[PDB]
């Protein structure tokens, strides 16, 4: 099981999967949602520090970035779980700061599936978080007006 | 054709629809379950504020209960015959304790026998082939709703 | 009037509750129970008044005039009671309700608080008292037995299965044995408690006899301790013994006519003073007195339009 | 698929009036293909005959014989069209107000 | 046992497959601040064990928490649950259990 | 009047409705009495460890 | 009066007297129907014999309840001397369809040799080549008793419908609730 040692040893292996073949769906999803699992573990361990969870929230959120363009129509899991990171570990500023980037890599008729989460959480009290939203409605609203 | 609910909360039911979809895409690309042909009907789901709704209309469906009783009526027989024989039996049957409500709940069921669906089914297709299939869509269409439903935790289903 | 040796009674969803005599299968008394089902009844030690309990409430009717109100009631309870049972001495009355509470209650008229409250995880259906009044029997839905002492406030759990609901446990007088069974039919006997002095209640598994294959219904003993008369919902009552668990009488009401289809269940049976002759209440809207040696029964009662589910019958200590 | 129903009855339809409507649809099955244009001329004189016959019953069957029946008196030439204008002036002295 | 049987075996081993899939829209959908108070009846200490049933049911370990239940053995225990006669009885009258 | 017959007829049926005793479930106990517990519910009366036997008296006058 | 005329032939041997002879009897139906409805049909049907194979069904059925009892009978001993006299499929979807047409009408289904003939036509479709005919009648036997005949031709026509699954549940029926050691290898 997922043991203080075991995940280190883990993302080992999926790092080295993922360089070995890249533009492969199955090896950048699972590297990604291991590191979102990974903080998950971590999260409960000290409810029971910024830069002990940072040193995975980061790579989890470029790793999801990567497979959603992979998949390209059945990418809901993948774009679903960055908004996870996004509402909650997304006011830090090395998080914002790839989320920003990400943002504008992946085509813009992707979050239309997701258009109810994103409406569900305008009213976000951090302004580093609740900015980036509505910049990304706005951008819908040019392509999609009749969907928002 | 649409259908305005009011004073209703419509915001959960769009997000159940949304499940469903997932499901939907979940089947169509498995080997075993396409080549069956299992799917959930789903319907438009437009909320407009938070206890007003706007639901699309599904035509060519009638409810269970409607069905169940334009047949019964025909053939000149009660809505609750099941119903009547438990009150003539124990008139008190809401306050019986869990033991001796199974023995009214089986004397019920026995004396009535249940094949109301079955021949409603039947009396409604025109010809043998078709009979056939519209039963085969019907009993692998419940089976799913059931284990769907039984991980949303579905519950009222009257 | 009650002023006999012997006594009997019935009662079920008619609403009112007959009294019989044993002598004869003719009616005396017809008394009044209104918007309610009996679930159990049973006599005080004083054979002086009757407990008839259900519904959230614990009606009492008296014995020695005609009076056809219920004078003495009980409320507090939001759920049905299961069973009423009494002290050797009428010092108290324990009752086991579907509120998962198996309390006491008492019958003295003054602020003497001898009143306990035990409370449980799941609904329970039966309850029991042991023969030396010190300690208590309470089984709930769960299939999981509770031993409770009186003198002390710690109650050991005992499950023989999951998932089965047990329905009726008893304890012979005589305190040789310990029986009870559950939904499925199997009546788990279990050798009682050796500490008569210190009360150690200590329970081994004795044996388990296979029979009743539908629902069993109620189990009891026969004051010599020498039978066990276990219900079922396949309209058939078993007669066991106490040597080696045999088939002494088997009884049946089934007519043999597959147009019935199970016309009613053999809820309760009762002993005599000499454990000859046993009373049974069916759904059958009548009530049977049968034979433990000839089998045939030996009169009817047939004054309710309702089924029966609870018969009580008791005598003098004499037998 | 209503055609296919009404060949079986599913409707309950008392056997008083599930004649006309059985012989309805046969006829107008041969009445919208014009490789049976021989068959027109007789065809005809039958439809005309089971709305006299009926009276007023005969409204509801209406929607199906009217809208084929336009339809052939374009397309048909010859001497067809003469006979066909008198048969549908016969049909409009039995329906009166319901041809509107 | 027959076609409605097969079915449901089918139906609950893409479920098992995918039990990611299926656990991510259901997780934004119970930890909505505004969506779960008709649900609500710690603040979140509710939402948690629902997420806790979910994954459960989601991996056999549902009837019995001690060990786990493979697909052909969950779906007979349900259909045991869903007809036995002790739970249709204490239904709602407009339930309808007789039908 | 009409409240005079209302005031009467409540007169009648009150008679009838003194006539049952109620006993109701107050929430209290011996809670403080958990030493003095051994003897007010807890007589624990251990005897009648000798046997007797019968002559079928019960219903020998019975049938 | 005059139907049992077409119908006591007795000289059809000949397929293309099979043929003459459906046609016959049903240009017959249409002539005294007792309905002015359908007569008018009977001049249309001789110069177009495929008008008159869809009538078929509404001519017998008004002619059928006019007949009391004693003429009726004559028509159902007919009716089972034409179904097994014959293995031309055409003619037989002619009979096939109009015993399904009675039981969907409300005076309930034309009697034959033992409960409405279901035996007969369950056997008579599977030749055919109407599976989904074949299988009703098959349901309507078992629901009176089970027989270990029955749990095995309920295989083979689910084996041929394209339904595995279906004819899977079938053996799991016999193997709880029927005989042990019973079920054979094939």
């Amino acid at each position: 099981g997922i043991n203080e040692s075991t995940i280190p040893k883990v993302l080992q292996y999926y790092s080295a999967a993922t360089e070995h073949d890249r533009s492969w769906y199955k090896a950048w999803h699972a590297w990604a949602v291991m590191n979102f699992e990974a903080v998950l573990h971590y999260k409960h361990q000290n409810q029971a520090l910024s830069k002990t969870l940072l040193m995975y929230t980061v790579p989890a959120v470029q790793g999801f970035f990567r497979s959603i363009s992979l998949s390209r129509g059945n990418n809901l899991q993948d774009t679903l779980r960055v908004l996870t990171l996004w509402f909650d570990y997304g006011h830090w500023p090395d998080v914002n700061e790839a989320l920003v980037e990400g943002v504008k890599a992946i085509q813009i008729d992707t979050w239309l599936q997701v258009i109810p989460q994103l409406i569900a959480r305008i009213d976000t009290p951090r302004p580093l978080v609740g900015r980036l939203i509505h910049q990304l409605l706005t951008d819908i609203g040019r392509y999609h007006p009749q969907a928002l | 054709v649409f259908l305005l609910k009011g004073h209703e909360d419509l915001r959960q039911d769009e997000r159940v629809m949304q499940l469903f979809g997932l499901v939907n895409t979940l089947l169509a690309n498995d080997p075993t379950s396409l080549r069956k042909n299992l799917s959930i009907q789903r319907y438009a789901v437009i909320p407009l504020s938070t206890n007003s709704g706007l639901i699309g209309w599904v035509p060519h469906c009638d409810t269970l209960h409607a069905l169940i009783r334009d047949y019964r009526e025909k053939k000149k027989i009660l809505l609750n015959i099941e119903h009547r024989i438990m009150l003539r039996m124990a008139p008190d049957y809401d306050h019986l304790t869990l033991m001796q409500k199974v023995e009214v709940f089986e004397h019920a069921v026995n004396n009535t026998a249940g094949d109301d669906l079955a021949k409603l089914l039947w009396l409604k297709s025109p010809s043998s082939e078709v009979w056939f299939d519209r039963r085969t869509n019907y009993t692998r269409s419940l089976a799913v709703m059931s284990m769907v439903g039984y991980i949303l935790g579905l519950g009222d289903r009257h | 009037v009650g002023s006999d040796p012997v006594i009997l009674a019935t009662a079920g969803y008619d609403h009112t509750v007959r009294f019989w005599q044993a002598h004869s299968g003719i009616c005396t008394r017809t008394v009044q129970h209104q918007d309610s089902q009996v679930n159990a009844l049973e006599v005080t030690p004083d054979r002086s008044m009757i407990a008839a309990a259900g519904y959230q409430h614990i009606r009492m009717y008296d014995l020695n005039s005609n009076n056809p109100n219920p004078i003495i009631s009980y409320d507090g309870v939001n759920k049905n009671i299961a069973s009423v049972g009494f002290h050797e001495d009428g010092r108290w009355m324990y009752t086991g309700g579907e509120d998962c509470t198996a309390r006491i209650w008492d019958l003295r008229s003054r602020n003497l608080q001898c009143q306990r409250i035990f409370q449980v995880n799941a609904p329970i259906n039966c309850v029991c008292l042991h023969p030396n009044q010190a300690e208590l029997i309470v089984g709930d839905q769960s299939g999981a037995i509770h031993i409770w002492d009186l003198k002390t406030d710690h109650n050991e759990q005992l499950i023989p299965e999951p998932e089965v609901s047990i329905t009726s446990a008893h304890i012979d007088p005589d305190a040789s044995y310990m029986a009870a069974v559950n939904s499925t039919g199997n009546c788990y006997v279990w050798n009682l408690t050796g500490g008569i002095g210190d009360e150690v209640t200590q329970l081994i598994p004795k044996t388990k006899i296979p029979a009743h294959t539908r629902y069993a219904l109620q189990c009891r003993f026969s004051p010599d301790s020498t039978l066990l008369a276990t219900c079922s919902a396949d309209q058939t009552c078993k007669i066991w013994r106490t040597s080696n668990f045999s088939l002494m009488t088997e009884l049946s009401i089934k007519s043999g006519n597959p147009g019935e289809s199970s016309r009613g269940w053999m809820w309760g049976c009762a002993f005599s003073g000499d454990s000859q002759y046993i009373v049974t209440a069916s759904s059958d809207n009548l009530a049977r007195l049968w034979c433990v040696e000839t089998g045939e029964i030996k009169r009817e009662y047939g004054g309710h339009q309702k089924a029966v589910v609870c018969l009580a019958f008791n005598d003098s200590v004499l037998g | 698929y209503s055609t296919s129903e009404m060949l079986v009855n599913m409707g309950n339809l008392p056997l008083d009036e599930f004649y006309p409507a059985v012989s309805m649809v046969a006829l107008m099955r041969i009445f919208r293909d014009q490789s049976l244009s021989h068959h027109h001329t007789m065809v005809v004189q039958a439809i005309t005959f089971i709305f006299k016959s009926l009276g007023l019953k005969c409204v509801q069957f209406l929607p199906q014989v009217m809208p084929t029946f336009l339809n052939v008196i374009r397309v048909c030439d010859g001497a067809i069209r003469e006979f066909l204008f008198q048969q549908l002036g016969m049909l409009v002295s039995f329906v009166k107000s319901h041809i509107r | 046992d027959g076609n409605y049987r097969i079915t449901c075996h089918t139906v609950m081993e893409v479920l098992r497959e995918h039990k990611d899939s299926v656990m991510a829209v259901l997780e934004a959908f119970v930890y909505d601040p505004l969506l779960n108070w008709r649900l609500m009846d710690a603040l979140n200490k509710k939402a948690i064990q629902i997420i806790n049933r979910v994954r459960d049911k989601l991996t056999g370990r549902d009837f019995s928490h001690d060990d786990t239940l493979d697909v052909p053995t969950q779906v007979e225990l349900l259909i045991k649950q869903a007809t036995s006669h002790e739970n249709l009885c204490q239904c709602y009258i407009g339930w309808c259990p007789f039908w | 009047s009409n409240t005079a017959q209302r005031l009467e007829r409540l007169r009648k049926e009150r008679q009838n409705q003194i006539k049952c005793k109620n006993i109701q479930w107050k929430e209290r106990n011996s809670k403080q009495s958990a030493q003095e517990l051994k003897s007010l519910f807890e007589k624990k009366s251990l005897k009648e460890k000798p046997p007797i036997s019968g002559k079928q008296s019960i219903l020998s006058v019975r049938l | 009066i005059n139907l049992q005329k077409a119908w006591g032939a007795a000289r059809r041997v000949s397929k293309d007297d099979w043929l003459e002879w459906l046609r016959r009897l049903s240009l017959e139906l249409l002539k005294d129907s007792s309905s002015p409805s359908l007569r008018s049909c009977w001049a249309l049907a001789q110069a177009y014999n495929p008008m008159a194979r869809d009538l078929f069904n509404a001519a017998f059925v008004s002619c059928w309840s006019e007949l009391n009892e004693d003429q009726q009978d004559e028509l159902i001993r007919s009716i089972e001397l034409a179904l097994t006299s014959q293995d031309i499929a055409e003619v037989t979807q002619t009979l096939l369809n109009l015993a399904e047409f009675m039981e969907h009408s409300d005076k309930g289904p034309l009697p034959l040799r033992d409960d409405n003939g279901i035996v007969l036509l369950g056997e008579r479709a599977a030749k055919c080549r109407a599976y989904a005919k074949a299988l009703h009648y098959k349901e309507l036997e078992f629901q009176k008793g089970p027989t270990p005949a029955i749990l095995e031709s309920l295989i083979s026509i689910n084996n041929k419908l394209q339904q595995p699954e279906a004819a899977a549940g079938v053996l799991e029926y016999a193997m709880k609730h029927f005989g042990e050691l019973e079920i054979q290898a094939t």
